[PDB]
RNA sequence: GCGCUGCUGCAGUUGAAACGCCCGUAGUUGGCCCCCCGCCGCCACGAGGAAACGGGAGCGCUCCAGGCAGGCCCGUUGGAC
């Protein structure tokens, strides 16, 4: 029993969808604190050495942040541990790259490039509303983000465009049936479908059931449903929309790419 | 509600020189002939089947065209239990399907009691209930066994045949 | 005999096929429940009052003619025992039994039927507590079997 | 004239309960203020209770009784949360908690068979309860009320004494 | 005291069919035995069958044809997971090719081919071949 | 190996092994019958939940034990399940 909390990670207990090699070596960096957890979440140095291959080592990486050459939301970050999550923006100004963390049908993170039209916001899924000091209604989002006075149209589960420059709500998107949705956990992560169900179970997990545009129909838990939009997507998808193939055809796309 | 019910309200009027019938069902048969069922309420159905022979000559003899037979009408309950949410209901077992089918048949030929019953199960055709009657009546009853076999197929699928035994 | 013999006699009454009463029959059912009645008032084991039914006024089978059975027609006129017969006569045949032995104490033979009647008596009053046939205080005790027999009967 | 006479006899058991001076406490509800029941009418509310939730229902007995049980789920201050169990009575000797007996099944794989097996839960009976040995109970989750108990009646199925113990998995 | 009455009759059945008889009587029917016996029917097997009701337990009379060479019953109804069936055809069937066995589901009494067309399980009744 | 620990799958007249007999609680096992309601078991599917190991798709570390790679015009190359 520990006398205290945990700073190390070994390189077999990490997540899957890293995609750490076995070999690598016997230690994986350890995220901080921030707006996404461990489990939902990947280390800043990962995307910069081991995806864009723009460092070989932690000190290049290193040395990038500290030159404040890489952008999260319009805030220089410096921490090679950083969180970065779903639905994040991540700008590089000195080679006028722009891309927006989504998850991919095989249920890993990828890097969708975007435009500037629509690289100045991002979406929250609130999770909770609550009383603060003084009676004062607040709401909080899952990457941490906590807003004073919300309008009280507002509810839970509900999504928020918010916008980077300032951090105001502009518009937000109720919960129903019929408004396209996309799977951040689970079996299911990466699929899009829309509501069609929605039954809730007194005492435990509220249940959603969507179907995917060709015709498929999942079922998932409502902690993990996060509404990109109405009818259409609000922002940019990955190439596929959605659609996760069989093994049969995964294997032929491998076959021909081979 | 129909134009036999006049006819035979008029018979039952002439036979006594207190009842009440429900309704009257009229069944096809292979041949020309026709079958007349009337439908007797369960509780006047033994005050029916005193004179049962009799009314049913006297009602043949005035109107031709069709055989006449007298059979009670019971209900049919689809649940052992009823759950009402609360305590518990219970279907007694004279509202069964089983039950009511046996009493059917018992009812059809009321003057005769079944000595026996039967059901064949051959290799490719339908199965069907073959029942055993009194060597006695034999020819008194022969010319009613397809009428019989009609209204029982009617009133219940189950299909049947009659022998002698 | 079976329960506590080793016999495999198959002694038994065979009822006939058809439910019907006899083409003789003359009675109605008010007139043979009126002579159960007499029969009953008389003191009489409903198994004897059927078997006089049956020579006497040749009925062959009750429920063929009333529907209902003897002492389901009993308990219908609030006739019939608290004590169900086939007990009553268990208890009946351990208290002779006990009054024999108590006569003389080197009979071995009856102190072996007598732990058989018992055992008998134990298992169907156990079976009747349940069901709710008779009352949950009911108990059976040996010492006190005669009196009980004599106020139950 | 209905909610006077509940008020009038929810007035005395105050008053007759001062006089049992045996106990060595004056046992209270704490949500209501003592004073109300020097008020004559009949303005303001004498007896506090709650509704626990999950659709059950809260027995007249708790809203029209006159005892004071802090653990009680309906009038006390404890709350129902977690998993709903259901068994049938083994013990009822102690002031006002039980055992409750629980039935289930083992399977073990090399013989291709079951095992019965029982388990012993105890709990809080509320003095709205009337329970025998035998009767069917439903139990829900609380916090630690003692060394043993972490469950609370909430509902009463009578059963009939004299019929036979069974095995009723639940 | 009586309890499998299935086994009962199969028993009678293999017995009447070793020393070539055509005709045979079992006592207690059940719905299960006419399933059975059913199924063996539209197998070829065993021709065809009458019941004889007496309103105690009816009896059943059958016709053979020198076919049937073993039947029998698995007493305590083990499950059978849909995945698992090859294994207990190999026990206890002569040959994969030809042989039936028995199982009960909450789709009805059918064969494991039928079973395993449908890729559920069950429970387990009897075998005949 | 060993069906010489036997659930699948041993033996109990003579080789080792049926209590001298009966009653009897706990325990185990209990004929047939109602087509559709409630509950328990059961079957199927699904959600949720670490990898490594094991299975398994693809890749010529010269082969192999192995590892997650390589050439170019790469599924957004891939590391599926
Ligand atoms: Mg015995
Ligand atoms: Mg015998
Ligand atoms: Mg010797
Ligand atoms: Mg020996």
């Amino acid at each position: 029993m520990a006398r205290g909390v945990r700073k190390h990670l070994k390189r077999l207990n990490a997540p899957k969808h890293w995609l750490l090699d076995k070999m690598g070596g016997i230690w994986a960096p350890r995220p901080t604190n921030g707006p996404h957890g461990l489990r939902e979440c990947i280390p800043l140095i990962l995307i910069l050495r081991n995806r864009l291959h723009y460092a070989n080592t932690y000190a290049e990486t290193s040395m990038i942040l500290q030159d404040k050459n890489v952008l999260i939301d319009g805030k220089p970050r410096t921490d090679p541990t950083f969180p970065v999550g779903f639905m994040d923006v991540f700008e590089i100004p000195k080679v006028h790259k722009t891309f927006r963390v989504l998850y991919d049908v095989k249920g890993r993170f990828t890097l969708v490039p975007i435009q500037s039209n629509e690289a100045g916001f991002k979406l929250c899924r609130v999770q909770k509303i609550f009383l603060g000091d003084k009676g004062m209604p607040y709401l909080s989002t899952h990457d941490a983000r906590t807003i004073r006075f919300p309008h009280p149209d507002i509810k839970t589960n509900d999504t928020i465009k918010i916008n980077l420059k300032t951090g105001k709500i502009d518009e937000w998107y109720k919960f129903d049936i019929g408004k396209i949705v996309m799977v951040t956990g689970g079996r299911n992560c990466g699929r899009i479908g829309t509501i069609q169900a929605i039954d809730k179970h007194m005492g435990s997990y509220t249940m959603i059931r969507m179907k995917d545009t060709e015709g498929t129909e999942f079922l998932t838990r409502l902690c993990n449903v996060f509404v990109i939009g109405n009818d259409s997507p609000a922002v940019a998808i990955p190439t596929t929309k959605g659609i996760r193939p069989d093994i049969i055809k995964n294997r032929e796309l491998r076959l021909r790419s081979i | 509600l129909s134009e036999l019910e006049k006819q035979v309200a008029g018979t039952l009027l002439k036979l006594e020189d207190t009842l009440y019938i429900s309704s009257v069902k009229e069944i096809a048969v292979d041949g020309d002939k026709k079958a007349a069922v009337v439908y007797v309420p369960y509780p006047m159905l033994q005050s029916f089947q005193k004179n049962s022979e009799a009314l049913i000559l006297k009602l043949e003899k005035n109107h031709s065209g069709h055989r006449f037979i007298i059979v009670a009408n019971r209900t049919i309950m689809k649940n052992a239990y009823v759950f009402t949410g609360k305590k518990s209901i219970r279907r007694p077992r004279s509202r069964t399907m089983t039950s009511v089918y046996n009493c059917i048949l018992d009812d059809i030929c009321y003057p005769i009691h079944v000595i026996g019953k039967r059901t064949l199960y051959p290799a490719g055709s339908n199965p069907r209930l073959q029942v055993v009657l009194p060597k006695a009546v034999y020819n008194e009853v022969s010319e009613r066994t397809k009428t019989y076999s009609a209204v029982y197929k009617a009133l219940t699928e189950r299909d049947t045949e009659f022998i002698f035994m | 005999g079976r329960m506590h013999s080793k016999g495999k006699g198959i002694s038994r009454s065979a009822i006939p096929y058809t439910r019907a009463p006899a083409p003789w029959n003359k009675y109605t059912p008010e007139d043979v429940c009126e002579q159960i009645c007499k029969l009953a008032k008389k003191g009489t084991p409903p198994s004897r009052i059927g078997l006089i039914l049956r020579d006497q006024f040749a009925i062959g089978q009750v429920k063929n003619v009333t529907g209902s059975k003897i002492v389901r027609i009993l308990k219908a006129k609030g006739l019939a025992p608290e004590i169900p017969e086939d007990l009553y006569c268990m208890i009946k045949k351990a208290v002779a039994i006990r009054k024999h032995l108590e006569r003389s104490r080197r009979d071995k033979d009856s102190k072996f039927r007598l732990i058989l009647v018992e055992s008998r008596i134990h298992r169907l009053a156990r079976y009747y507590r349940q069901a709710r046939r008779l009352p949950p205080t009911f108990r059976y005790k040996s010492d006190q079997a005669a009196a009980l027999l004599a106020t139950y009967a | 004239r209905r909610a006077l006479e509940r008020a009038e006899t929810l007035r005395k058991a105050a008053y007759e309960m001062a006089e049992n001076q045996h106990e060595r406490a004056y046992h209270k509800q704490s949500q209501i203020f003592q004073g109300r029941f020097l008020r004559k009418d009949n303005a303001r509310c004498l007896r506090f209770y709650k509704s626990i939730g999950m659709g059950y229902h809260t027995p007249i007995t708790a809203i029209n009784g006159t005892y004071i049980d802090k653990k009680c789920p309906f009038t006390g201050n404890v709350s129902i949360r977690g998993r709903i169990l259901r068994g049938v009575v083994h013990s009822a000797k102690m002031q006002r908690s039980i055992i409750v007996r629980r039935d289930y099944l083992h399977f073990v794989q090399k013989y291709k068979r079951y095992e019965r097996r029982h388990k012993h839960v105890a709990a809080h009976l509320s003095p709205c309860f009337r329970v025998k040995e035998g009767d069917i109970v439903t139990i829900g989750e609380c916090r630690p009320l003692s060394k043993t108990i972490r469950f609370n009646v909430i509902k009463v199925e009578p059963v009939s004494e004299a019929a036979k113990k069974r095995f009723s998995p639940f | 005291v009586r309890i499998n009455v299935l086994r009962d009759a199969l028993k009678s059945i293999c017995n009447a069919q070793r020393i070539g008889k055509k005709q045979v009587i079992v006592r207690p029917s059940s719905k299960v035995i006419i399933e059975f016996l059913q199924l063996m029917q539209k197998n070829g097997y065993i021709s065809d069958f009458a019941v004889v009701d007496n309103h105690r337990s009816n009896r059943i009379v059958v016709n053979l044809i020198g076919r049937l060479n073993k039947a029998g019953v698995i007493s305590p109804r083990f499950d059978i997971p849909a995945n698992d069936i090859e294994k207990w055809v190999v026990n206890l069937l002569p040959s994969r090719l030809f042989g039936h066995i028995i199982l009960t589901t909450s789709q009805g009494i059918m064969d494991h081919i039928e079973a395993q067309h449908r890729q559920i399980g069950g429970k387990v009744i009897g075998y005949f071949y």
